[PDB]
């Protein structure tokens, strides 16, 4: 699945206890720039109303009947392109979100989630951003991910 | 549609 428009909006609906608003905003902006740097996609942030990509933090059952599982295990999830929940990204706040090597790095997980938000599935390449298993190694988007997103949207 | 982790 794929967006049929190149100009997308996002809204940060709420914030984790774990980080300042400024650090959350910085991580998400950097994560969208990963994808906008290698496609014609553009992302603009909204402070109210409906955005294409609605982003929120929650625990257990948080509104969509795909519940999170407490600390560890599932980290986050995102819906493929489409209306309503399509594109939206949810983060499990029973994890500890950071801008460091500790806990789970919000930038890295967000960049992966936004890959799903844009229509990418998982990669079998263990070095890819879209590999299903999280590890923590200046960020450079791996070549499998560049190839994958450009197949949908071009350079 | 089931979201992906
Ligand atoms: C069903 N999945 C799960 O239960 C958990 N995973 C998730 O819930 C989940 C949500 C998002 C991600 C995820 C996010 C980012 C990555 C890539 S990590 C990474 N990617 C890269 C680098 C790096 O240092 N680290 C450098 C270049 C690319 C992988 C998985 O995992 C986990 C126990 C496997
Ligand atoms: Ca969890
Ligand atoms: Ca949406
Ligand atoms: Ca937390
Ligand atoms: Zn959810
Ligand atoms: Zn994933």
């Amino acid at each position: 699945l794929k967006w049929s428009k190149m100009n997308l909006t996002y809204r940060i609906v709420n914030y984790t206890p774990d980080m300042t608003h400024s650090e959350v905003e910085k991580a998400f902006k950097k994560a969208f720039k990963v994808w906008s740097d290698v496609t014609p996609l553009n992302f603009t942030r909204l402070h109210d109303g409906i955005a294409d990509i609605m982003i929120s933090f929650g625990i257990k059952e948080h509104g969509d009947f795909y519940p999170f599982d407490g600390p560890s295990g599932l980290l986050a999830h995102a819906f493929p392109p489409g209306p309503n929940y399509g594109g939206d990204a949810h983060f499990d706040d029973d994890e500890t979100w950071t801008s460091s090597s500790k806990g789970y790095n919000l930038f890295l997980v967000a960049a992966h989630e936004f890959g799903h938000s844009l229509g990418l599935d998982h990669s079998k390449d263990p070095g890819a951003l879209m590999f299903p298993i999280y590890t923590y190694t200046h960020f450079m988007l791996p070549d499998d991910d560049v190839q994958g997103i450009q197949s949908l949207y071009g350079p | 549609v089931t979201p992906l982790n």
